[PDB]
């Protein structure tokens, strides 16, 4: 056996030039795709503003159009998904973890157009859903499609192209190349058993995509919190406690996100229409709040800066928190195409600020700044829910550029994963593949 | 608002010696800080976080203590350690400071150097007649000036001021100014000035006469 | 790194006064800054503190606006406004810079600190009197001198000899208040061979009174 | 498939006992590394207060600079040759093995040897990093609490060993993220599944990182401040800088190894001809650490100075070559010490250089040598040890210049691609094959 | 965001001046400050640039020390030292803030200007002579007044009415040169039921001169 | 050092028209930028990287190009677009700017607004007399003033000065000004200002008289 090792060692990191050159072409396409998808979403949300400007006069006629536009966009959304690709629904991340295990199919000839135009509707409508979802899954199929189109054979070529497409898509979605890689190698990849995935082949893809995003999205970031303060050592425990909190709540939020999936299923039973309509209902409901209180609706980024700065009252926080916990489930559990990834980031941020404020006063001698605890908890849900901290801490640190908080960032995020395990929780993204992979047997 | 109370109020010690000063909080404090303040200069951050020496402090110093009682020591103090130390805590908002311990170099008895000055001609050319009687460099700061006009006690108008210990020779000094009216002063001739200090049984007198 | 605070002075009861601390040699932001005051004879008492974005400002237990603290991160300056002043405000005001080791903040770098006086008395120029040995001058090895700066208010007066160039043997007692007026003396001890024969000059200055005078000590007649 | 659904619902459920031990391992590795670090420093220092003692006489001054490092290096190699032939070299490969269960973890020996062994080699001022000694003192520490508490199973043994490692690398470069990423990218069994609890690791890493902070706060290791940004029309320049590091990476590998063989003859295997050739190279370095500190030492002290551009285009090329020398001579000689950090100090230098040449040929780009310095600071760890993801993150974690990230990767990736297409191999892996093969033979 | 260069003026052939553009509204450092100049009627020419830490300073195909660009990050101010002047450097001096998009650099935000006129003449404050309508004032719905500024050197002068509060219907004519001196007129057209009744004032400024004169327009009494 | 040279050096278009200036280089550039200089103002970055409108810049504008020849267009120009455009590059060092393109607008006919003034009291108080005469907002630029002293011609000491097309209304203006000794002015009475413009055949005149 050792005689074998000595063989493999001297043979390590030698990936087929052909696999590398395709990861490079996959990336370039995912990048262009994610850029395009991003552009389209924005154009739509915009066309809706230039529709509320068109009726600024009449208020009720104003609240109506805000609704009917998101309602009419979400419908066209859910439809495309129900009629042409029932997998496009939901995040779309689990459907890839599956495809890497060879348990799920990669119907790209369908999922690409569906998930795409399917998402423009749901995001264009302004619901509470992230972009990664649609892009991580649009990414996979991209890698798949070039795999099949170029005929490339083998486990490496299949698992690799399919895994760069996922990671490249997550990078161009949050403009964070490192988090893209760290995601595959920490979650996305076959969690129990060796796999033929060329990490170096991935980078290439991630970069190619990241660059395509920069070509079109330079001079302005996504989240900008500037440079908050430092965290003295005698301060650390506070982020452990903030971690314990996120820890016990993480599982709960998981119970909700799933149960709601079932409950929201009855409401339509499975009927395409009772579904497409329940969609337009939640779609317009979000296009509404996106006017009468934007902080409860929409993706979630716009408010991260405002919360970290502390420009929200201790009340305005709790309100947004709850209101959002609602708008988020209502949107993810409904089965609309869209990652429940970013909204968790927007959520932790809010629960973070809050913890900060309370801390701020109880300990005046610490000279705290709610902002630090906001950034500490910004990725703490990704820790207790999806249960992947290493990707969380690096995605944050990559968007908030506050490396002097790294320690607290981990101590919070770690305490979250320990309190999610000891209180029963599970990998929200995994639990979903079990739910779907079982419902394939269960129905036999 | 913990109440820090430094221990020795004031204290003397001869160079090379080993000295400790205290600081008893009224409740619980953690990582007392220490400041040094030489007459005339704004406080300097000596020891911090109960034992750390601030970049530059002579390792002669050693911070220490816990929970309710802390302390500072000079393993072989020198003379350049003549200052006043302030303990400070801020483990419990709001920051509080100690009473302060005054550190003074101990030295060998010194006799006062009595010098007596008659009024300025400049002053008398305008009713004032201040007769100053300096008492420079000596050791125990316990000293007493007594004025006598034409042989006779006098306490009305006297105005003493002492110097805080010399950086150098570690001695004390005091100026005692008796004031009058050009006329109160003229209608008299003698103006003696006696000093009494441990370094002498009988006093050190030092007069002058207008005439 | 320098912490230079100005603005102190003589205000009268019930008055006001903006003390100012200007900083140099280190980034004014990222830092917390706070004032600490020391009343004569007495100890140090923290007045308040303020952070970078001045989103937080805390004082010691005082009435409503006894103290208003602000900082301007563009002029790298920290202020401190006192109002309705009583004599309990008569003190030396220091500004600091705040930092920590483990995390229990200390007063990192102090400043020299300006002086506030709270009184009714009016500013008043001092009289400088040359103190020369009597005529029965027992002219020994060494010979003592000095000048008497009396009749002024407020503090401070400053006195040097021949312009500092005569800095050894110089005793400068403190001023003693009495009858709304300050008084102090100074000594200068030099070599008998040294004096009558040259020129010992004592130099008083009372910034406030707007004066300056170099009293040349010269032989009683 | 029905098995997967079972495993999924069971994922990330590591034995509380394993976690609580990763926590105690870390705390120890942390305290250890701190202690080690302090020691090295105290020694290097004691040598200064030895050159102050003879500042007068120059030749007598150059002698003592040598005889102290010579005498420290000997006592170093000795302890390694007489009590633990594995402590020699980096010490990183001996753990990659240990995780494969191909090598042994003689902690009862290696801890004291590697430790006092390094204090000698670093304190002397030779060209070796701290990670090696601490990554290996780390693993053993993991082991030790594994045997001492008798935790059984594959998870407990592979996990406490890896955290010991990671946590060891962290407290060495005060960079928790890199610690983790290292294990999961290099250290772990590269070809097969393994029972390692990632979450268990973090805990260790943190515990260690915190121990380091408790004693080493208020100052960083590398401080280049905040350099400029990098326009898109500038990227290709980093790809080229990457292609360079890429073809030279393998060559530096051939040298580091071949030199190992050539330096072997000089002593044959004889404990003494080795311990002496050690005091030779040890004193040689304690010398240059005086007549030209830039050629000797760990290498950190000069990274700031080079990134700032305070070195002439000549003074760079000199230092580079002098160092490529002093580095092999020290690592191939088999002394205890990582050739990790020194590659960092090397990339930085070759980076600055590329910068300068670029700066002028393209005045319309408005470049700053410094950005290419930091783009290449981790470029050797990319072409030699062939682990980029850990490199990019190690740098980024010490230089704090996230706005360079794109170029950093493009350089580093270009290095790994030019190292593969030009024959090279994982310098840290190739060393395990060398030793694992010399074992069954 | 304001770049406001000063220091311009009159300079005799073979001499030196030191233009300075002070910065405000942004973070000075990080920025590539540069100049550019416009010679009268002509186009623009890049004099030089000068990265953040002043460790790079390039100029155009220009000999030795014609130019000397320097910066003081501490006072957010740029500098320019042209020495050995000739009429080729007579012009308008702007200073910009340099940035980029895809990286092929550009001039982002240009400051105002500052004129450097090379010549042997003398500086001459202008004279302001108010121009009120005739006595045969046929004051129709709208009334035109205007002030005449004459005999000054060198260019230029700036004219505002009631301190720019009056911006509509204002005109200013290009100055004309006449015997080593400049002269120009400004006409301002206001409501006639707005002038007599209130105050129409012209405030004229001559920078080189360092004089400004406010001429209030009173009816022909 | 790259030399960009722009097309129409001055072009004239009636608003709502499509207008397209050019800019060519000796060698090769890429990602050129353009600036906008309206009268009395420093330029303003207008378009960059060959075709990205800055923030504000009307979407009326559009830029294009490649290597040697580049362009700037205004789909339907608007009278507020009266200024001079400078294509500049830095695609190669040193950066080099363009010659410029003055854009002039063609509005409908536009009758002047003459105004004559009586040499300022004070101006006279020093030996000067300047009879001012403005001619505000008119179209064709083409205008002709004529002075008449006591009913008679005059060409000596007379100065004209046109403003440049105004940004918003696209009309010109003009100051024409007559100077004399205070005396030489006092020895006459009639002062009539006279303009002949395309709008009218019958000169527009304006005079005042001393008495």
């Amino acid at each position: 056996r050792r005689r074998q090792l000595i063989r493999q060692l001297l043979e390590r990191d030698k990936t087929p030039l052909a696999i590398l050159f395709m990861a490079a072409v996959v990336g370039t396409l995912v990048g262009l795709a994610a850029v395009a998808f991003d552009k389209g979403v924005a154009w739509l949300q915009n066309q809706r503003m230039g529709a509320l400007v068109h009726t600024a006069d009449n208020y009720p006629l104003l609240l109506t159009v805000a609704f009917l536009c998101s309602a009419v966009l979400a419908m066209f959304g859910y439809f495309l998904v129900r009629k042409y690709a029932p997998e496009a629904g939901g995040s779309g991340i689990p459907e890839i973890e599956g495809a890497l295990e060879d348990q799920r199919p990669v119907r790209w000839w369908r999922v690409l157009p569906v998930k795409f135009f399917g998402g423009l509707g749901t995001l264009g409508g302004g619901m509470v859903l992230g972009r990664e979802g649609p892009t991580v899954q649009i990414g996979g199929n991209i890698g798949r499609m070039v795999l099949d189109i170029f005929r490339l054979k083998g486990d490496e070529a299949r698992h690799t192209l399919l895994a760069t497409g996922a990671a490249a898509g997550l990078a161009a979605a949050f403009n964070a190349p490192l988090a893209g890689i760290l995601f595959i190698i920490e979650e996305m990849r076959p969690q129990f058993r060796y796999t033929l995935i060329s990490i170096k082949a991935v980078f290439i893809g991630v970069i190619m995509s990241t660059i395509m995003y920069r070509i079109f999205n330079h001079e302005v970031a996504l989240i900008d919190v500037g440079k908050l303060s430092d965290a003295p050592l005698n301060t650390l425990w506070l982020y452990l406690i903030l971690g314990i909190i996120f820890g016990i709540f993480g599982p709960i939020f998981n119970k909700w996100v799933l149960g709601m999936q079932d409950l929201l299923h009855r409401v339509h039973g499975g009927n395409i229409t009772k579904w497409v309509l329940m969609g337009g209902a939640i779609g317009g409901l979000c296009g509404l709040l996106g006017f009468v209180a934007p902080a409860t609706s929409g993706g979630g980024f716009n408010l991260i800066p405002i919360a970290t700065a502390g420009n929200f009252s201790m009340g305005m926080l709790v309100f947004i928190f709850v209101a959002r916990v609602i708008t988020t489930l209502l949107c993810f559990s409904s089965g609309a195409p869209g990652g429940i990834f970013a909204p968790m980031l927007a959520l932790g941020t809010v629960l973070g600020t809050a913890f900060g404020m309370v801390a701020v006063e109880l300990f005046p001698q610490y000279h705290l700044e709610a902002g630090t605890f906001a950034i500490a908890g910004m990725g703490a849900l990704l820790a207790a829910s999806i249960r992947a901290p290493l990707t969380g801490i690096i995605l944050v640190l990559e968007m908030t550029d506050n490396y002097q908080l790294i320690l607290p960032m981990i101590i919070t995020g770690l305490g979250a994963t320990l309190l999610a395990q000891f209180t029963g929780g599970k990998p929200l993204y995994s639990a979903i593949l079990a739910r779907t992979l079982a419902k394939q047997e269960a129905e036999q | 608002d913990i109440v820090l109370t430094q221990s020795p109020a004031i204290m003397s010690a001869a160079p090379g010696d080993k000295v400790t000063m205290t600081c008893s909080a009224s409740s619980s404090v953690s990582y007392i800080h220490w400041y040094q303040q030489k007459s005339g200069t704004s406080p300097k951050r000596w020891i911090y976080d109960t034992s750390k020496l601030t970049s530059g402090v002579p390792v002669r110093f050693s911070g220490s203590g816990s929970g309710t009682s802390y302390s500072l020591t000079i393993n072989t103090m020198e003379a350049e350690d003549a200052a006043t130390y302030y303990c400070q805590q801020w483990s419990s908002h709001p920051q509080t400071f100690g009473g302060g311990t005054k550190l003074e170099i101990l030295r060998a008895d010194a006799a006062p150097t009595v010098s007596i000055f008659p009024p300025s001609s400049e002053q008398l050319t305008s009713g004032g007649a201040s007769v100053v009687c300096f008492l420079n460099n000596f050791y125990p700061k316990d000293i007493n000036v007594k004025w006598k006009i034409d042989g006779s006690e006098r306490q009305n108008g006297v105005l003493n001021s002492w110097t805080d210990q010399d950086s150098k020779d570690s001695t004390y000094s005091m100026s005692s100014t008796l004031t009058l009216t050009k006329d109160e002063y003229e209608r008299h001739n003698s103006y003696t000035c006696e000093a009494t200090h441990k370094t002498s049984t009988s006093p050190i007198v030092k007069s002058f006469n207008r005439a | 790194v320098r912490l230079l605070e100005s603005g102190g002075g003589l205000v009268q009861p019930g008055g006001s006064l903006k003390l100012s601390c200007a900083a140099s040699g280190f980034d004014y932001s990222r830092y917390w800054m706070s004032w600490v005051r020391q009343a004569p004879g007495k100890g140090l008492k923290w007045i308040g503190e303020i952070n970078p974005v001045s989103s937080t400002i805390n004082y010691t237990p005082s009435l409503k606006d006894k103290f208003i603290i602000s900082r301007d991160n563009a002029k790298d300056t920290l202020y401190l406004q006192i109002s309705k002043v009583r004599s309990e405000d008569t003190a030396l005001y220091y500004c600091a810079r705040l930092y920590y080791g483990y995390g229990y903040w200390y007063f990192d770098v102090w400043g020299a600190g300006t002086t506030v006086t709270v009184s009714s008395a009016k500013t008043t120029p001092p009289s400088v009197y040359p103190l020369a040995p009597g005529s029965a001058a027992a002219a020994a090895s060494m010979v003592t001198l000095g000048c008497l700066v009396k009749g002024y208010f407020p503090e401070p007066v400053t006195v040097t000899w021949n312009s500092g160039s005569l800095a050894a043997g110089v005793h400068t007692f403190p001023a003693v208040l009495q009858a709304a007026l300050y008084t102090l003396s100074s000594s200068v001890t030099v070599p008998s061979s040294s004096w009558p024969s040259e020129t010992v000059t004592c130099n008083v200055a009372h910034p406030a009174s707007s004066t300056k005078v170099d009293k040349k000590i010269v032989p009683r007649a």
